[PDB]
């Protein structure tokens, strides 16, 4: 490996852009760098942010698990777009509609659990009745004190 | 239209070498040669 | 889109791939074989309706709205074959697909356990390394200037030559080791 | 302590008078004898530290760091003998001399009864480390990394020199045993504020503190394997040792001076661990993991509760063993692919099963799997910082998610998946490399049986 | 008619629904042929080294070396401190430090005020 | 005392012995899986003696046999709690695990890492019986993280497959999010009660138990796959079938339910925790049973089945009925392990076919698998006096007759109908109808391993609810008086589920094609929860892990402010000092300016 095959500064002349595209092994009309706002990308290509899951799986890849070739310019976030991580693959339902359905379902369920908590069900009975002054010694009451007389009657 | 004659010839030659390799993956009746237990 | 030999998909290939994916996603929608059989013949009739369209603009437009039709009407979890990418058994046995060169790094006590196998492997390695220079000089005499245009490889041309770049296709591991 | 300093110095004639093929075996043998001798430091009492002389003592904080330090030298000799096999014999003996000299400085850094002698040995440890990194490092950036390692430590520690000499002039002594009984409460002033900063920022750099940690993903990465082992396993823990000594003299001002730095650690362990999720260099991933683990030790020392000191010294010993093993595993793959890119060599469990099991155990101890002493230290620090503030558990708990996430991703990227096709120089694992992994991991798992010896002076 | 597919950041547009896939113009043919040519050249250059029996080592990928150098070494020489980097470095760097500082400071002022006034239940709390 | 405690510890030491055997080996084994299966059968036989002498007297004890570590007031010891829960759960786990391993001696027979597989499965069993027999929070945390790590190692069994490693790291992710709350609970108990032992927790009986119970509910959400932290359990089917049968149906996934059952004296006095558990379990048993209505992979259907049953277990904890929840665990283990075993027998007979749209005609083809699958689905739906009747029905008879969140009750009943719907979905697409699998029929099930292993759990699924529910002592007062519509509620809703789903099944034979509506795409794509939250929350992490943390702070700004500004300052001052033209005139003119400033401007002559 040598110096002019390593990434360099941001290309500003079109011949430096062509040398950059020749360096990253891709077409000059396909080569697009990151916008020069000073984030440290330099001349590195802005690939269109596709996950490696979206690649053709039946192709005889050089790296089949990564779905990536030798000499192919990797994405800046190639560690992020592996098939073990963030997938950008197309979904049969729209993303905004998925967010609407999920947020509406979760919010409706939370609201209806709050409605059921505000208006709870019960059985048409009285309280459960316990002897010995509502079980004063069993619940941990001290025997030197004396509770108020809880007396239940027959019915 | 299927394969070109170059591709057909290459797949036939690769098929022959592949079947030779896979047949030569078989074992001998003396193999595995185990140590004296 | 992305193919090793061709640089693109033709219109005919796009129609065939849409036809196959439409039948597969329809079969996912149409679980039973007689009901899929009926609706698959109806879908074949729909594909055979606009078969003889000579205007490539109109044909490309019909293909595009047929893709819109399919994307609106696809199964969410379609049927995938088990060893197909996305299936339940896809790339399952890749943890057993040990490459061949590891056999070169065995100890002699376990190479001598299989005498005929390695005695037969040495002539494979011999045939490979005396075929290598002939197939390299085959590749550098047939490739045009500017590099190869497609990823296709030539066959063997002589009686005695092996096809160029053959070793990792012939000596790939089995799918069930 | 002179029964350890003199054998460590007799390791210099033992490596310079040896036959040319015996200079690894002799140093390994006699350094393992010194490491077996190191167990006599376990004569610790519940009230008094093991006080030897006017110059040396050893409490239950310095004792496990000493045993780890004297154990680390044979492991560094086993680690560094393969890639220095084509080296000249004189430079090979000089490398062994630098390792022996660094052990020599460390064993009387942790046993310094007096703090300016602690400073002299604490900054004496720079020079063999600097020479090892900037001389036997592999890549170009070892020189710049040695510069950053030297000038963060010296810029933090030259105010520590003035602060310690000020304590010598004010209190009269810098003996730690005297200052246990002559400590005055440090009141609130700007003078005492910069007193606190001058006493603390050197150890903040050596831990490292987040924001000041920029030397470490260069110094640990550009070092050789023995340099990375001693930098991760011991030389970070000088900062925790020194903070646990020097916060005796910084009360009650620490109770309101620690507030920014705790934030810098409680956020720093969220950041650096997150950085470990996107590191392509595996050795840098282990470096940022070391920063993330030492952030908890900084928090635990700055909240200065007993559970926090017990958990912090258990985390220091446990992280020393675990991080040393992780650097040795990364070296075991670097000696087969000659690159440190983590995505390069994949699927290594298909080729190296027992070495993959060593990766598995080092990753499980990295993610604090109970009952490892990793988890004992991690858990006790989390207990003490829940007592400090009940919201910190969020910053703790999310960390314990992310600490799992890169600990297994490192296991999944390197050991699992499909193996790389074109890499065919993946040799079978040597007996030396598996010996190195086992001598890291088996003491670490034996310390789960009897962890009270690595829980510090206030067990 | 049918609801049109809305592509998102995490849900890309399919190739089949893409209009620019259907470009039959000759400049797209030249682009696809030139990309096929570059990919075929890199494929050939790889598998000549990959099938070589004399090679026993690592086929070095300068794309991977170039990526690992771009992620680490080339970041600071291509950094420019301007308005955007300053606001993102001061918003994401010292922002949460200030946030967690005021959260933990307010919580500990509240807790110390409850403890020193005899309000917080600290009955069995003797481990700390 | 001498018999009970000895055979208690003999069970665990016996289970640890084949780990020592596989670690101390040199040779090729004489069927090490048979050795581990014989060991676990012997462990079941051994552990039945303390269970029978618990059924006799109610004999409970604590074996705090080994002092481990005293952190100043916290004496952590190796302490095993032999109460009702351990005495009922250890023989059930050993019986189920013995059936799973005799299944695995046939199913995993072609695997050249079969000894490693049985090693990992025994390590799972050792960690789980460490979990359920634990007396303090540290030992329970050991068993907790142990079953999490063995879940990792057994989901990612075929580790070359990317999806298995992805699902294994996903399972670790959701479990550690639950572990946040588990360690929160441990922190609260140490700081406010000075204990990790359960006895001092129960005897002190804290009143302000909102926060530790929130931590325990979060831990059970992560471990027992409740809503919000659910998708790892259907992802966990990516491992082998006996992994899903043992770990991810019956044994590991009930550990968060077991955690909230273990702290029942703290939940029987906290109504807020009961309401939170009730709403969360009702949400889970609605959502997962709704997702199971439309799935086609058979292991995913049975995974949503067992997560819906875990939601029902969370419900019956939340109505302050913890012993019914534990009875339902011990009941549910039998038929859900058998449903996974029968599904995997179908999968093996159809050459790794798991999609139910390529099944069918297996009624007469696999008659023992058919019989056991029908008995398992009837035990799942609560056919009367099969094993699932003896807990689940009673659960409904307590869920109706109690002061309860009524929306939780209605969603519990809708879940009860959905159980019947997906059970007859399994029976309709796998057994009934005509074949849909390919033409090379290799249907075979005649191994005595397979037959005997499904046979013992079949006898369990017939008789175990009766045997256990008659042998256990009463721990509550069962509500048995209720009106006729309220007694027959679960059976009527279950029969309505069967009838409605038979109608839905017979509508598929028509020659009519309908477009997929948004309800079908919502239930088929898993409520959109693994689609959004697995694409968005990693994204929002990892850009923040690189564009903010890695590149912006620790490669630029923290590198800019301290070293680079100071280094450029020293370089610039060095270039200003040493930029002298060498002229003697200028140096002496500077000396004159020096003397003038020293005299007039600084007064150094005074
Ligand atoms: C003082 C006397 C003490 C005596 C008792 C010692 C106690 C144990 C100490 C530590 C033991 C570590 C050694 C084994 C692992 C490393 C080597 C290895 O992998 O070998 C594989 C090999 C067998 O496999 P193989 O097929 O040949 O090759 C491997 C394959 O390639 C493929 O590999 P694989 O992945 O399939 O197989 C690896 C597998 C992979 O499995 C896992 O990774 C799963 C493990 C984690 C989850 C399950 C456990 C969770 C926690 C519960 C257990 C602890 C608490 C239990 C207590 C009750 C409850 C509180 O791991 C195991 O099988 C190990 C089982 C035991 C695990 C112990 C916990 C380690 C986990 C990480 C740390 C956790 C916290 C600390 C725990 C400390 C415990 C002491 O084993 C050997 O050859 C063993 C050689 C001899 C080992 C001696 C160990 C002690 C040496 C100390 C010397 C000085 C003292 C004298 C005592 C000597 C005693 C003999
Ligand atoms: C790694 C990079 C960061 C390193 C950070 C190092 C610590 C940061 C703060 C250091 C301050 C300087 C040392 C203070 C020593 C205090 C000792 C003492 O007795 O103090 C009380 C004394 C008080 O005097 P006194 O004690 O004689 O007074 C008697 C007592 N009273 C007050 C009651 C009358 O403090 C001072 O005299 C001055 C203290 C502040 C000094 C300011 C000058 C230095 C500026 C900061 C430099 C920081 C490092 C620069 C390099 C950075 C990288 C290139
Ligand atoms: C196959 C070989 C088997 C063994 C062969 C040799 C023995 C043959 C049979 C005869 C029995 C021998 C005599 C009895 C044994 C000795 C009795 C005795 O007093 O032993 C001293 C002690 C008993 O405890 P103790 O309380 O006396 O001592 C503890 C030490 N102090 C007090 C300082 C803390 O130790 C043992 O018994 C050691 C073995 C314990 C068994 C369980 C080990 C589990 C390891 C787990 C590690 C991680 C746990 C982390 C979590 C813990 C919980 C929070
Ligand atoms: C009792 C109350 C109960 C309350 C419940 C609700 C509260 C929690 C809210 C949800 C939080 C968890 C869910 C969000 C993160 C899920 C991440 C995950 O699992 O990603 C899986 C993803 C692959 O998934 P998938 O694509 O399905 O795999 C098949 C392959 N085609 O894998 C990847 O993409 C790999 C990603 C690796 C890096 C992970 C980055 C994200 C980490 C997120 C940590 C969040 C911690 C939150 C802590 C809060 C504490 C209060
Ligand atoms: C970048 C890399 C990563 C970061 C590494 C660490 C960098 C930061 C290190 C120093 C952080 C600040 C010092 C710690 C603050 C602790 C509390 C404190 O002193 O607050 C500042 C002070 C508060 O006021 P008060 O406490 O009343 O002051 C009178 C004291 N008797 O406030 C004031 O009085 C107002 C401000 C006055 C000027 C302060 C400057 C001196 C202190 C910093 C040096
Ligand atoms: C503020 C701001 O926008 O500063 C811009 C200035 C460069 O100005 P420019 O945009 O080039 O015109 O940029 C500068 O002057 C340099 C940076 C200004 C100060 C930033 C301080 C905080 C930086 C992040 C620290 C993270 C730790
Ligand atoms: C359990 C008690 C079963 C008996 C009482 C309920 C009877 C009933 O409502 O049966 C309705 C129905 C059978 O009738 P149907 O399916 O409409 O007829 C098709 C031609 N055989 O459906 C059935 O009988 C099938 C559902 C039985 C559910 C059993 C498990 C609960
Ligand atoms: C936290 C503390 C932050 C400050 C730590 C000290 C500065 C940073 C570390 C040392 C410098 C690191 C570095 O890379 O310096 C290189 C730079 C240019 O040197 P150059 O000749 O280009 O390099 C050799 C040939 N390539 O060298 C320079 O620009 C000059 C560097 C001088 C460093 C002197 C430090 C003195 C600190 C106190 C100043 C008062």
């Amino acid at each position: 490996i040598t110096k002019d095959m390593l990434p360099g500064p941001y290309p500003k002349t079109p011949e430096e852009r062509a040398a950059a595209a020749k360096k990253y092994n891709m077409r000059v009309e396909d080569y697009e760098p990151y916008p020069d706002d000073g984030m440290g990308y330099g001349d590195y290509p802005k690939l269109p942010d596709r996950s490696q899951q979206e690649r053709d799986p039946w192709y005889d890849w050089d790296h089949p698990d990564l779905r990536l070739n030798w000499g192919e310019p990797m994405h800046w976030d190639l560690d992020m777009y592996i098939r073990n991580r963030v997938d950008t693959s197309p979904t049969p339902v729209n993303w905004n509609l998925m967010c609407k359905h999920l947020f509406g379902f979760v919010a409706f369920m939370l609201f209806m659990f709050w409605v059921g908590e505000t208006y709870p069900t019960y059985q048409p009975v009285g309280p459960k009745q316990y002897p010995y002054n509502n079980l004063y010694l069993e619940r941990g009451g001290d025997p030197n004190k004396e509770p108020e007389p809880v007396v239940h009657y027959e019915i | 239209s299927g394969y070109t004659p170059d591709e057909k010839l290459r797949l036939q030659q690769l098929r022959e070498l592949r079947r030779r390799w896979l047949k030569d993956q078989e074992l001998s009746p003396r193999e595995p040669v185990l140590p004296p237990r | 889109a992305f193919l090793p030999s061709a640089a693109y998909l033709t219109h005919q290939q796009k129609v065939l791939q849409l036809y196959k994916r439409a039948l597969r996603h329809l079969e996912s929608r149409c679980v039973h074989r007689d009901k899929y059989r009926y609706f698959a013949c109806l879908l074949r009739a729909r594909f055979d309706e606009h078969k003889n369209e000579k205007d490539m603009v109109k044909a490309t437009q019909l293909l595009r709205e047929a893709e819109k039709e399919f994307w609106h009407g696809q199964h969410p979890q379609p049927y995938i074959f088990p060893e197909s990418p996305g299936g339940t058994s896809y790339e399952r046995y890749e943890c057993y697909k040990v490459p061949e060169w590891c056999l070169d790094d065995w100890h002699p006590s376990e190479k001598a356990m299989y005498p005929d196998y390695f005695a037969k492997r040495e002539q494979w390695k011999k045939l490979r390394r005396e075929s290598w220079e002939r197939e390299v000089k085959q590749l550098q005499e047939e490739t045009p200037v500017g590099g190869p245009r497609t990823e296709a490889l030539p066959p063997a041309r002589k009686q005695g030559d092996l096809p160029p770049l053959w070793w990792h296709i012939v000596t790939r591991p089995r799918e069930r080791p | 302590m002179l029964k350890y300093i003199i054998p460590t110095m007799m390791l210099m004639p033992l490596t310079w008078l040896s036959k040319n093929s015996m200079i690894w075996i002799n140093t390994t043998l006699h350094s393992l004898l010194i490491s077996l001798t190191s167990l006599l430091l376990l004569n610790q009492f519940g009230d008094n530290s093991l006080n030897f002389s006017l110059t040396f003592f050893s409490d239950s904080l310095s004792t496990p760091l000493l045993i780890l330090t004297m154990w680390l030298l044979p492991l560094m000799l086993m680690a560094s003998q393969h890639h220095l096999s084509k080296e000249n014999l004189a430079r090979k003996k000089l490398f062994i001399s630098m390792l022996i000299l660094l052990q020599l400085f460390l064993i009387m850094t942790f046993t310094a009864t007096e703090l300016i002698f602690f400073y002299i040995m604490f900054e004496a440890t720079l020079v063999p480390t600097l020479i090892i990194i900037t001389r036997w490092g592999n890549q170009t950036e070892r020189l710049n990394a040695g510069l950053y390692f030297l000038f963060y430590t010296l810029a933090g520690s030259l105010p520590l020199l003035v602060a310690l000499i000020y304590i010598q002039n004010t209190m009269g002594s810098l003996n730690f045993l005297i200052l246990q009984y002559w400590v005055q409460p440090m009141p609130n002033s700007w003078s005492n504020t910069f007193m606190w900063l001058a006493c603390m920022m050197a150890f903040m750099v050596k831990m490292p503190l987040y924001g000041l940690h920029l030397w470490l993903p260069k110094a640990h990465v550009e070092a050789p394997i023995a340099g990375s082992m001693v930098l991760a396993a011991i030389l970070l823990k000088l900062g925790g040792y020194g903070m646990m000594r020097i916060t005796l003299l910084l009360n009650p001002i620490t109770d309101f001076m620690a507030y920014p730095f705790i934030m810098l650690s409680l956020w720093g362990m969220i950041m650096t661990s997150s950085i470990c999720l996107r590191q392509t260099d595996l050795k840098s991933l282990i470096a940022y993991s070391s920063v993330s683990h030492m952030a908890l030790v900084i928090v635990a020392i700055l909240i200065q509760t007993p559970w926090s000191y017990m958990g912090a010294t258990a985390l220091m010993i446990a992280h020393g063993l675990t991080s040393s093993m992780l650097f040795c595993l990364a070296n075991s793959n670097y000696e087969r692919v000659h690159s440190r890119t983590m995505i390069l060599a994949r699927g290594l469990q298909t080729l190296l099963p027992l070495m993959a099991a060593w990766w598995l155990l080092a990753s499980l101890t990295n993610l604090a799997l109970p009952p490892s002493i990793n988890l004992i230290g991690e858990l006790f620090v989390v207990m003490s910082t829940f007592s400090w503030s009940n919201i910190t558990i969020i910053l703790m708990g999310l960390n314990m998610v992310i600490t799992a996430l890169y600990s297994l991703y490192m296991l999944i990227t390197t050991q699992r998946g499909k193996h790389t096709h074109h890499i065919n120089n993946i040799l079978p694992s040597f007996t030396r490399e598996n010996a190195l992994m086992s001598l890291h991991m088996l003491p670490l798992l034996l310390l789960s049986l009897n962890p009270k010896i690595i829980l510090g002076p206030l067990y | 008619s049918f609801p049109k597919y809305e592509p998102s950041r995490l849900a890309s547009l399919p190739t089949t629904l893409d209009p620019a896939e259907y470009d039959i113009s000759s400049e797209t043919r030249k682009a696809q042929a030139e990309r096929l040519a570059i990919r075929s050249r890199l494929k050939r250059e790889y598998q000549l080294q990959y099938n070589d029996p004399s090679r026993r080592g690592v086929v070095e990928d300068p794309a991977l070396i170039r990526w690992t150098c771009a992620r680490s070494a080339n970041v600071y020489p291509n950094f420019r401190p301007n308005t955007k980097t300053s606001l993102l470095g001061a918003l994401f760097g010292i922002g949460p430090l200030i946030f967690w500082y005021y959260v933990f400071k307010t919580d500990r002022d509240r807790k110390e005020k409850l403890i020193q006034e005899g309000k917080l239940d600290r009955t069995f709390n003797i481990s700390y | 005392m001498n018999l009970f405690s000895s055979l208690t510890l003999v069970t665990l030491i016996l289970l640890t012995m084949p780990i020592a055997a596989i670690n101390f080996n040199t040779h090729k084994f004489t069927n090490y899986p048979l050795y581990v299966k014989t060991t676990i059968s012997c462990a079941f036989i051994t552990s039945m003696i303390p269970t029978m002498m618990f059924i006799h007297t109610g004999q409970e004890m604590i074996i705090s046999n080994w002092h481990w570590l005293t952190i100043q007031t916290l004496k952590l010891s190796l302490s095993f709690k032999m109460d009702f829960f351990s005495m009922m759960f250890v023989p059930v786990a050993l019986f189920v695990t013995w059936s799973i391993m005799e299944f695995s001696m046939w199913y995993m027979h072609s695997d050249p890492n079969i000894n490693q597989f049985f090693k990992y499965l025994l390590l799972f069993l050792i960690t789980m019986l460490i979990l359920v027999t634990a007396n303090n929070l540290f030992q329970l945390f050991i068993g907790w993280e142990g079953v999490g790590i063995m879940s990792f190692l057994l989901i990612g069994w075929w580790y070359g497959r990317t999806d298995a490693n992805t699902a294994a790291l996903q399972a670790i992710l959701y479990n550690r999010i639950g572990d946040i709350g588990f360690i929160l609970a441990m922190a609260w108990f140490l700081i406010n009660l000075n204990t990790w032992d359960l006895q001092q927790i129960f005897m002190l009986n804290p009143n302000d138990s909102n926060l530790p119970l929130m931590g325990l509910i979060l831990a059970a959400t992560g471990k027992s796959a409740q809503f919000g932290l659910h998708p790892w359990l259907p992802s966990a089917m990516e491992g082998p079938t006996p992994v899903s049968a043992l770990l991810h149906s019956s044994t590991m996934v009930v550990a968060g339910i077991f955690l909230l059952i273990r702290f029942y004296p703290l939940t029987e006095n906290n109504k807020f925790g009961q309401s939170i558990m009730l709403c969360l379990g009702a949400m889970t048993t609605l959502f997962t049973a709704m997702c199971a209505l439309t799935q086609n992979d058979i292991k995913k259907i049975i995974a949503f089945s067992t997560s819906s049953q875990l939601g029902l277990m969370m419900v019956t904890i939340g109505i302050n009925q913890p012993h019914l929840a534990f009875l339902h665990i011990c009941t549910h283990a039998f038929f859900k392990a058998m449903l996974f075993m029968c599904s995997g027998s179908i999968i093996h007979s159809l050459n790794d076919e798991q999609d139910i749209r390529k099944m069918g005609g297996l009624f007469k083809a696999m008659p023992f698998t058919t019989t056991a699958l029908i008995i398992g689905s009837l035990a799942l739906t609560g056919m009367p006096f099969l094993t699932g009747f003896y807990s689940k029905d009673l659960i409904i008879e307590s869920a109706n007759t109690s002061y309860t969140n009524a929306w939780a009750l209605l969603m519990t009943l809708v879940a009860t109908s959905f159980t019947a719907i997906y059970s007859t979905r399994i029976i309709f697409f796998a057994l009934l109808g005509q074949p849909r699998f390919p033409t090379l029929i290799n249907i075979n099930e005649n191994n005595p391993f397979l037959i005997n292993s499904i046979k013992r759990l079949l006898i369990g699924s017939l008789f175990a609810g009766f045997i256990i529910s008659n042998n256990i002592p009463p721990m509550t007062i069962p509500q048995m008086t209720m009106p006729h519509y309220l007694k027959m509620t679960a059976l009527t809703v279950t029969i309505l589920g069967f009838i409605l789903a038979l109608e839905i099944s017979n509508t598929t034979h028509y020659l009519k094609f309908n477009y997929p509506s948004n309800t079908f795409k919502f239930s088929n794509l898993l409520g959109y929860y693994p689609t959004i939250m697995h694409r968005l929350t990693p994204y929002m992490n990892l850009t923040m892990s690189q564009k903010s943390a890695s590149s912006l702070l620790d490669l630029i700004w923290l590198e800019t402010i301290l070293p680079k500004t100071i280094s450029l300052a020293q370089m610039k001052m060095s270039t200003t000092i040493t930029s002298q033209k060498g002229l003697i005139k200028l140096y002496f003119l500077s000396f004159l300016i020096t003397i003038l400033i020293s005299t007039t401007l600084l007064n150094f002559h005074e």
